[PDB]
């Protein structure tokens, strides 16, 4: 949105860069910083946690109705059995969509979002614009900024994260898929569902 | 506190701004913003409570329009400042300089294989918030509960938007550091925490979706008992 005070984008990136450049000299002087350390965490957060693995949870939640219920009552303990957690994730709670209900989750408060199985969180996630509308009118969020409809009698069940739990959403199964391999259903699971902005992507 | 950061049922925020894709950074400044997290957290600038209090006392008019990670920019500063580990004049100084060369190179520095021990160790193993505690939980799922009508000046989580509202218990977690206490420098003061249910009628009011609810995690003094079975 216009803002007749605010400067250009070129010039905030500058300026910003420079901040914190110089704030960078300081904690690197202060020997608690280090270039390797910044080059750890991004690849990390880059190349080794992301929603791939979250997806991974999900299709085995799909195929396995045991590790389902185990997921849907300890998070954290289900998906450390596919070798999965740890930083943002620590206490995480699974909710399923069903055709009864439909789950969204935000941060209206910052930003938390559930690392070890997402990722960190896409920029619209963070920011106030989402996070403002989706515990006031989440249904026409899912449908204005989405392309989703929820049917006004399907109940949305929005999961604000105001602690340390961390709420990923089991998005439904996409019908057409009796039979598929784990790594073909998991083509289906994107971020998005597991936020539940959206549903999995259908067979097409 | 009563920040704008709460932004949770404000309007006119405008729409969403949502690109086809994105990069996990976008500009090599936030890699740097992201990596100060664990090393001033590790060097004990603050703790994950303390932290988000140093974002919700950013101007709001910056906070709501700027990048993500200038956020966590300022709060680094903020306990800097606040722990007498950040020279402010240096660090204004030290923009400068940058502002004028921004080529010029970092500090001459050594390379520590704890701070990467450290951040494997925290990445993969967590930072749990949970904590034992010697009481035993006052509320259980069903019970009736009203959240507070406090307005602390200091860190809370009391989403403006539940304050005062009922709901019901759907969840008891166990114990977790409390935020009003370790926001503030005051310490973990373990507090059991659970889920709440509320209804969009009674969040928004006699107009609000009949079916849709607010699900909000809160800590035990933030709730009083309206009604038990
Ligand atoms: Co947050």
């Amino acid at each position: 949105t216009e803002n007749i005070l605010r400067k250009s984008d070129e010039e905030i990136q500058k300026e910003i860069t420079a901040r914190v450049k110089a704030l960078e000299s300081m904690l690197i002087e202060q020997g608690i910083l280090t270039t390797s350390m910044i080059d750890r965490m991004a690849e990390i957060y880059e190349n080794e946690v992301g929603p791939h693995l979250g997806a991974k949870v999900v299709v085995k939640a799909w195929t396995d109705p045991e590790f389902k219920k185990r997921l849907l009552a300890d998070g954290t303990e289900a998906c450390k059995e596919l070798g999965i957690g740890g930083l943002q994730g620590e206490d995480m709670m699974w909710v399923e969509n069903t055709d009864e209900v439909h789950h969204v989750v935000v941060c209206t408060l910052c930003s938390c979002y559930p690392w070890p199985v997402l990722g960190l969180p896409p920029n619209w996630f963070k920011e106030p614009q989402y996070r403002s509308r989706v515990v006031r009118e989440p249904r026409q969020l899912l449908k204005e900024e989405f392309g989703f409809e929820v049917p006004p009698s399907k109940e949305i069940k929005v999961w604000d994260s105001s602690s340390e739990m961390r709420f990923v959403v089991l998005p439904q199964r996409p019908a057409g898929t009796d039979g598929w391999s784990e790594e073909e259903l998991a083509t289906l699971v994107t971020r998005e569902s597991m936020i539940g902005v959206e549903p999995a992507k259908a067979v097409a | 506190m009563n920040g704008v950061y709460d932004v949770g049922g404000t309007d006119g925020l405008g729409p969403i701004n949502r690109p086809a894709d994105e990069p996990v950074f976008r500009a090599e400044w936030e890699k740097v913003a992201f990596a100060m997290f664990p090393a001033t957290f590790r060097a004990g600038f603050m703790g994950l409570d303390e932290f988000r209090f140093g974002i919700e006392q950013m101007n709001p008019a910056e906070y709501l329009e700027s990048p993500y990670y200038w956020h966590w920019i300022r709060t680094y500063i903020h306990h800097g400042v606040r722990t007498g580990k950040i020279d402010l004049e240096e660090l204004e100084r030290r923009t400068q300089y940058y502002r004028e060369n921004p080529d010029a190179p970092l500090p001459e520095h050594e390379q520590k294989p704890e701070l990467i021990e450290f951040v494997n160790q925290a990445v993969y193993g967590g930072l749990p918030a949970s904590r034992e505690v010697d009481r035993p939980p006052k509320f259980k799922e069903g019970d009736v509960v009203r959240f507070s009508t406090a307005s602390p000046k200091g860190h809370a989580r009391r989403a403006r938007y539940v304050r005062g509202k009922t709901g019901t218990v759907v969840k008891h977690h166990g114990a977790y550091i409390y935020p009003d206490t370790a926001g503030n420098g005051l310490g973990e003061c373990p507090e059991h925490l659970y889920t709440v249910r509320f209804t969009a009628q009674e969040l928004w009011g006699p107009e609000g979706d009949p079916n849709s609810s607010v699900y909000y995690d809160c800590w035990e003094p933030y709730i009083e008992l309206v009604d038990t079975k």
